[PDB]
């Protein structure tokens, strides 16, 4: 599976 | 978003 | 590494 | 790639  | 990750 | 970033 | 890793 997160991020982005 | 535009920085990364991962979280 | 393995992490990610970007700095 | 490769400012973070
Ligand atoms: C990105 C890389 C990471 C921080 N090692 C993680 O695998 O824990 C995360 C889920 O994705
Ligand atoms: C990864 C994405 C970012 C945080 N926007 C950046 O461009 O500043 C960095 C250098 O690479």
């Amino acid at each position: 599976x997160k991020x982005x | 978003x535009x920085n990364x990750x991962y979280x």
